[PDB]
């Protein structure tokens, strides 16, 4: 859906590094370097980021049921 | 040790003994019982109905 | 829904009066899952505990009479062992001998018989574990178990 | 006082047939005076022990030379002369079984008393006139100390 | 039978995290205080929603998770606050609660990114984190023709009531680096890699063992999720612990007192 | 057990005047050398064991003796030498004939 | 539907008592401490406090149940020596040990920035 | 007149007399033992038992169609 807010283990904010991610990701950064340029070094923290699928733009992609 | 022949030794023992034994596919158990030299005692048969 | 049936379940179908079966004359409950891998672990000969620990766990013990335990070392510093708090759960003064899974069959006809380099038979006396590792043959629902001998 | 067995021993073998507890290791020793034999279980972290060392027992009904039978509970806080203070290691232990050399007729000459201290089990074997006073179900203290 | 000195040294401060050590002091005091860093520091989130509207294509309790999530900077108000619980007040005041707005609507034909930006507050003081390049936390994505409208109010909390109210993001906790207490056991203790703070030399894979040791030298990284400062969450952490113990010897003493 | 092993385990042997002192108290060792009475029913009783003997071998032709009964008796044997504690080193005190009665 | 309240676990109720004593009949100079809406981060500290004085024969905690929030403390003292007043010892020294502590932490603190 | 039957009360008549007592105990029936401060009628049904004191017989029914009437005090208690 969207990115969460907060990493469900550690608690860090996450929710704010989604769209420099794939900025850097535009950039030929790989994940791996991306990832810690943005300064997730936990495991737990990178799986967000790794592993989130972002289905809010296909949503988006309806019309909406008002005006 | 229970299908090997069980005896008393003249010391009251109770050596296992090994003794050839036949197992067979049908069932005729009355023509078996009555022939010579097989032990009309301990011949079973797994059918109830004979 | 009533009194009178209340009662009778109470007095017959409770699950403490319902712990040996007469099926096969052998218990149906017994320790089982993580509790029988952790008293094998507990009750081996090369167990431990410092003060603190053993007050820790006599604080779970609903049948303790309030009365530590001489520690089976005392001076270098006081260490208690497994068995020695596995004695104060055992109840009353229940006698049996069980072996281990993991007990060489020779054992028992050379020497050092009663007193077992791998610790393998389970010797409780005067309701007390003297030596032995109890394993699912010694707390499960085999017969003549402890929690058998126990009810 | 009290004091059912004193005699001084050297370590002839450690555990043969390999280790099979990390911190406890079975020795073998034997004695000089009474020349009889020792089986005894030992933690090593606590109280290491080498091969040939030498080293002293004495088996006691209690810790007091005042020889007061006490309580089996553990008490911090006594301010008594214990036997112990001289004694570097100090087990306590349930002794559990006694065999003998006897027959149907004679008496006993060699005896072989088992004690167990936590599950840490000890079997001293000589002859019937030094294990006198070892009775099934006591209560014992093995105090040890190493010299040179 | 008396209490033990402990010190302290800081040897990492930023404005992300403090990295310390403590020395002369129990295994159960440093564990107590690694817990009430994530448990029992008071801090503010938003805590009341109302929606007045919301097109948007994430449902109203969807919204108000990811609303109750938002760090905010709170550093001297949530001294100063009360617990909702506790104001005799009978609705929302300045003293008990911090009010939200968001009005925002989608005209253009570009998707609109709401952001923590868009939150107004009632204090100047308590805002979202994003206070002083990097982006803001995203709330929700609008198409055009969509908007929402809500009313949030924020209140004091600690951990244990939700996620929410914990101030730190991960408290690294850890003792005797080189194991001398052996109170882990490596069945092979090559393959384990040294720990940061361990002091051994390359070829040595452990401590010696000793008997007479004690857990000293207990080592913390506290690294804050942005609303407090990490310096200044210990220092909440140790005060608030402090006045718990404080309660109970209070309240103790009446009972012995009435006793 | 064998007919010579059931016999050296289940006949009180009654004319060793050292082996019964050693397991029996001055007062009992007298009274069994000397009372024939006693032997008679000692020697009795050892007969009935036989004919026991007889019975069960012909009750179980299979050699196991394991068997299913109501109270296990020497787990009670045994809780009685730990509750009176009777330090099995000295003489008993039990007359034999208090055994068969 | 029957999840507890979120506040269930630190808020006491109108008539709820946070301490409760009670006298240990088993042995003498013991006696138990119930302490309402408190877990580990209490029970713990406390315990290993009067583990350091000598004259504590006996100190342990406990939480009967994980789902209930209550802890249980077991004190039991050499005779001249209340269990009560070993309690109040072992926390006003906790308490000492925490401000001493604080003040410590506080000063390095300042030490840091430029010092 | 004469008993054939054992001496002990089994299982199934101990739960039904501890049953059928609590229940007239509950419809204000006078209680045979001084009561100590207990509420519950089964506790007090279980004490009158322990004590040896419930008014009730038992019939025991022979296959042969014949019974046996035994008094609850007559009868050695299995608990
Ligand atoms: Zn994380
Ligand atoms: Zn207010």
């Amino acid at each position: 859906m969207i990115i969460p807010v907060r990493c469900f283990t550690c608690g860090k904010i996450v929710g704010n590094k989604w769209e420099a991610y794939l900025g850097l990701l535009q950039a030929e950064y790989t994940e791996g370097d991306a990832l810690d340029a943005l300064g997730l070094k936990r495991y737990c923290c990178r799986r967000m980021l790794l592993a989130h699928v972002d289905l809010i733009e296909k949503l988006l992609n309806y019309a909406p049921l008002e005006k | 040790d229970n299908k090997k022949k069980i005896i008393i030794t003249e010391d009251g023992e109770f050596k296992a003994l090994q003794e050839w034994i036949l197992e067979t596919d049908g069932v005729s158990l009355m023509r078996v019982l009555s022939e010579k030299d097989v032990d009309p005692v301990r011949t079973t048969s797994n059918d109830i109905v004979e | 829904q009533s009194l009178e049936t209340r009662a009778e379940i109470q007095e017959l179908a409770m699950v403490p009066r319902m712990i040996v079966t007469p099926q096969s004359n052998r218990p149906v409950m017994g320790i089982v899952q993580d509790t029988l891998t952790a008293v094998r672990k507990f009750t081996k000969r090369d167990v431990f505990l410092e003060r603190g620990e053993v007050m820790n766990l006599l604080m779970f013990l609903s049948t303790w009479d309030g009365k530590v335990p001489q520690p089976a070392i005392l001076k270098p510093r006081p260490l208690w062992t497994g068995k020695q708090i596995f004695s104060l759960i055992i109840p009353g003064h229940i006698n049996c001998i069980r072996t281990h899974s993991t007990h060489p069959d020779d054992e028992d006809s050379g020497p050092y018989k009663h007193i077992s380099p791998g610790d393998t038979k389970v010797v409780v006396e005067n309701g007390e574990l003297i030596m032995g590792i109890l394993c699912k043959k010694s707390l499960g629902t085999s017969a003549g178990s402890l929690v058998h001998i126990s009810y | 006082a009290g004091i059912l067995f004193e005699d001084i021993f050297d370590v002839k073998d450690i555990d043969p047939e390999g280790k099979k507890f990390d911190r406890v290791s079975r020795l073998h020793c034997e004695s000089e005076s009474f020349k009889m034999d020792l089986i005894l279980d030992v933690n090593i972290q606590i109280y290491p022990v080498d091969l040939g060392d030498k080293f002293r027992l004495v088996i006691a009904s209690t810790l007091y030379e005042d020889g007061t039978l006490d309580d089996g509970e553990y008490n911090p806080t006594d301010d008594r002369p214990s036997r112990a203070d001289q004694f570097e290691y100090v087990m306590y232990g349930k002794v559990y079984r006694i065999e003998g050399d006897e027959t149907s007729t004679e008496a006993a000459t060699r005896l072989s008393a088992y004690v167990s201290y936590g599950g840490l089990l000890m079997r001293l074997q000589g002859d019937a006139n030094n294990l006198h006073g070892f009775e099934v179900d006591s209560r014992v203290y093995l105090l040890m100390k190493k010299l040179a | 039978p008396y209490a033990n000195q402990p010190t302290v040294r800081i040897t990492e401060l930023t404005d992300e995290n403090v990295k310390f050590i403590i020395e002369n002091t129990d295994l159960a005091v440093a564990n107590s205080i690694r817990r009430v860093f994530i448990a029992e520091v008071p801090i503010i989130a938003i805590d009341w929603v109302q929606i007045d509207a919301n097109s948007s294509v994430l449902h109203d309790e969807f919204i108000a998770h990811r609303l109750g999530l938002i760090p905010l900077i709170s550093d001297d108000i949530v001294d100063k606050l009360q617990y909702s619980r506790d104001c005799t007040c009978e609705e929302f005041c300045p003293e008990c609660s911090v009010e939200f707005t968001l009005d925002v609507r989608c005209n253009e034909d570009q998707t609109r990114h709401v952001t923590s930006r868009d939150l107004i507050s009632n204090s100047p003081r308590v805002i979202p984190v994003t206070s002083r390049e990097q982006d803001d936390i995203l709330i929700v994505k609008l198409r055009k023709g969509q908007e929402l409208r809500l009313r949030a109010y924020a209140k004091k909390g600690f951990g244990k009531e939700h996620a929410k109210w914990n101030p730190t993001a991960g408290v690294a906790f850890e003792y005797d680096p080189d194991n001398a207490l052996r109170h882990t056991v490596y069945p092979k203790p090559e393959e384990w890699p040294k720990s940061e703070y361990s002091e051994l030399d390359e070829d040595e894979s452990q401590a010696p063992y000793d008997p007479n040791g004690k857990p000293e030298r207990f080592y913390y990284n506290v690294e804050s999720c942005g609303s407090l400062r990490p310096e200044t969450i210990v220092l909440s952490a140790l005060s608030g612990l402090k006045k718990k113990l404080s309660d109970l010897q209070t309240q103790l003493s009446h009972e012995i007192q009435s006793d | 057990p064998s007919n010579k092993a059931f016999e050296k385990k289940f006949r009180f042997d009654y004319t060793n005047e050292r082996a019964l002192r050693r397991t029996l108290q001055e007062d009992l060792v007298k009274d069994v050398l000397s009372n024939a009475h006693i032997q008679n029913e000692l020697e009795r009783e050892f007969e009935r064991m036989r004919e026991d003997r007889e019975v069960l071998r012909v009750i179980f032709p299979t050699g196991d003796s394991k068997v299913v009964l109501p109270c296990n008796l020497l787990r009670m044997i045994w809780n009685a030498q730990k509750i009176f504690h009777i330090n099995p080193r000295l003489p008993s005190d039990l007359h034999p004939i208090k055994v068969v009665e | 539907m029957n999840a507890p309240p979120a506040f269930e676990s630190f808020l006491l109720f109108e008539g709820e008592k946070k301490i409760t004593i009670n006298k240990d009949t088993k042995v003498p100079n013991a006696c138990l401490f119930t302490i309402n809406k408190e877990d580990h981060t209490l029970g713990n500290i406390i315990k290993s406090q009067l583990l350091k004085d000598p004259q504590v024969l006996f100190a342990g905690y406990k939480v009967p149940h994980p789902l209930e929030h209550k802890i249980i403390i077991r004190v039991q003292t050499t005779p001249d020596y209340s269990p009560q007043e070993a309690f109040t010892n072992a926390i006003t020294d906790l308490i000492s040990e925490l401000s001493l502590l604080e003040e410590r932490f506080r000063v390095a603190i300042k030490d840091k920035q430029e010092g | 007149q004469k008993r054939i039957t054992t001496p002990y009360m089994t299982k199934y008549e101990r739960a039904r007399v501890l049953g059928t007592r609590a229940l007239q105990i509950a419809m204000c029936a006078p209680v045979m033992v001084e009561l100590e401060g207990e509420t519950d009628p089964l506790l007090i049904a279980m004490k009158e038992l322990k004590a040896r004191k419930i008014p009730i017989i038992i019939r025991r029914y022979l296959p042969d169609g014949s019974y046996e009437d035994w008094g609850v005090d007559e009868l050695i208690i299995t608990d």
